[PDB]
């Protein structure tokens, strides 16, 4: 929840703090045994510095557990600014394109493909680069080479679950979040059977990705604009899977690669299975 | 010799407070329902003493509306106010506010000299 005050009267970093409530920790003053009230089955409370040892511990020692804490600075901070992403600019790369043209798009290409996250001198590609502006390569193909590259798996493959590759996967090739359980199910299968290929295979070939810059076009976010089929929490969902300029998808970090979609808010905008 | 049942509450005047309401601050609570809540806490909170107009703590009561803090923690936001000190303790000996916080903070007075150490 919004937090309305960074920081005590007395001076103290206040602190966001969210738990599973337990019968004991609250309970309505009523006749028959004690319930918390549904609404609050993960509650939150903001607390100073000095009182946060004594909150944790209280709430542990009731059947309370810490679903987790966070600095309330970082939290009540603006949703991200969609800014560069509501019209995200997009590169054509023509056929007899200059020699810097060829460069744009390899840049935009890292950026887009890999997230915000860097690419050191001796990870960039020379060969696939060299194949691209000698003709030889889409930029479609190009595309298909990085996702391929052991980069993109290092990163985003090997570090998380297939369930976080899957999504993660989504907004590079696509600009769209995932929509619905069953988008996330079909991959996981596809991987199973055929392998890491025939998934990254299968992004570049589908449609949607040939309908928007279908070839000789890098690709760029169509979420957080409005899209054909897409559920209206799909939109939602790419806050959560964007987040800022200068925010990137990073094994690097403390338990970097975790989930930015909840498995459940996926269930919401459709089951069946 | 026969009593009414209730006629020890009676005599002892605790008829109100014997059994006691409870009041609790409820989900997407209506204008009204949160009224009763800071009604009944300043009553209980503070003492039984009467609050003025310019006594009331707006910051604190409109954080309890919107849900950025519990009762519990408006509970403490009243207890650490210029008002709270001012009445208690700024007057009060260190025996007689701790017994007074114990009442106010819970229903029950002081068991034992040991709570008062
Ligand atoms: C009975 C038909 C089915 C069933 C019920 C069941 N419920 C729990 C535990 C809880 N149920 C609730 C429900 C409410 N709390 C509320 O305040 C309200 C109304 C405002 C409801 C409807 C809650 C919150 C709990 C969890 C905490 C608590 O005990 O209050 C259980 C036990 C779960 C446990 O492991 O503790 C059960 C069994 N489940 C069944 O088996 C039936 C199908
Ligand atoms: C140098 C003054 C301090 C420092 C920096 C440091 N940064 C990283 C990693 C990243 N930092 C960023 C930064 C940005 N992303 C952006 O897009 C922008 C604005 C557009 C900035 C400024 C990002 C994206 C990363 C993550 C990607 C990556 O690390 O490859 C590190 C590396 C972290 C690691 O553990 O590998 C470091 C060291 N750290 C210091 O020691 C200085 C105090
Ligand atoms: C007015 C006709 C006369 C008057 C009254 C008077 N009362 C006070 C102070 C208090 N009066 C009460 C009384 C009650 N509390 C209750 O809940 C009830 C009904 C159940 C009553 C009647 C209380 C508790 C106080 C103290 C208020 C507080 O806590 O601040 C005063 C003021 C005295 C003071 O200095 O506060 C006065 C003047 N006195 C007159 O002269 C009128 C004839």
């Amino acid at each position: 929840m919004n937090v309305l005050t960074t920081s005590s009267q007395r001076g103290g970093k206040l602190f966001k703090v969210t738990m599973t409530l337990s019968p004991a920790l609250s309970h309505h003053p009523w006749p028959s045994l004690d319930t918390y009230e549904p609404s609050q089955n993960s509650y939150s409370v903001v607390v100073p510095l000095d009182r946060l040892l004594a909150e944790m511990t209280y709430i542990k020692n009731k059947g309370g557990r810490v679903l987790d804490i966070s600095p309330a600075d970082l939290e009540a901070l603006g949703p991200p600014d969609i800014s560069s992403v509501a019209i995200p600019l997009k590169v054509e790369l023509w056929a007899k394109a200059d020699v810097s043209d060829v460069q744009a798009a390899i840049v935009a290409a890292y950026k887009q493909i890999f997230g915000n996250t860097y690419v050191l001198e001796s990870e960039r590609l020379t060969s696939a680069e060299s194949l691209l502006r000698n003709g030889s390569i889409s930029v479609r193909e190009f595309v298909r080479l990085l996702a391929k590259s052991e980069l993109y798996k290092e990163r985003f493959f090997f570090c998380t679950s297939n369930n976080r590759f899957t999504e993660l996967n989504f907004k590079h090739f696509l600009g769209r979040a995932p929509y619905n359980q069953s988008e996330i199910a079909a991959h996981l299968d596809r991987y199973q059977t055929f392998g890491y290929d025939a998934e990254i295979d299968s992004y570049i070939d589908s449609d949607e990705y040939i309908q928007a810059f279908g070839e000789n076009v890098v690709p760029y976010y169509r979420g957080f604009k409005s899209q054909s089929g897409q559920t209206v929490e799909s939109f939602n969902r790419m806050f959560k899977l964007y987040r800022g300029d200068a925010g990137s998808d990073t094994n690097l970090n403390l338990q970097g690669q975790k989930r930015r979609v909840d498995p459940k808010n996926l269930l919401r905008s459709g089951r069946g299975i | 010799e026969a009593t009414p049942d209730a006629a020890a509450q009676t005599k002892l005047g605790i008829t109100a407070v014997a059994p006691d309401q409870a009041v609790e601050l409820r989900p997407n609570f209506g204008e009204a329902e949160v009224q009763a809540v800071i009604r009944a806490a300043y009553k209980q909170i503070f003492g039984n003493t009467y609050i003025l107009e310019a006594d009331r703590v707006v910051i604190a009561e409109s954080l309890l509306r919107n849900g950025s803090i519990s009762v519990r923690e408006f509970v403490r936001l009243l207890a650490k106010s210029d008002l709270y000190r001012d009445r208690f303790f700024r007057t009060a000996s260190n025996n007689r506010f701790i017994e007074l916080n114990f009442k106010h903070f819970l229903g029950r007075a002081p068991y034992s000299q040991a709570e008062i150490g």
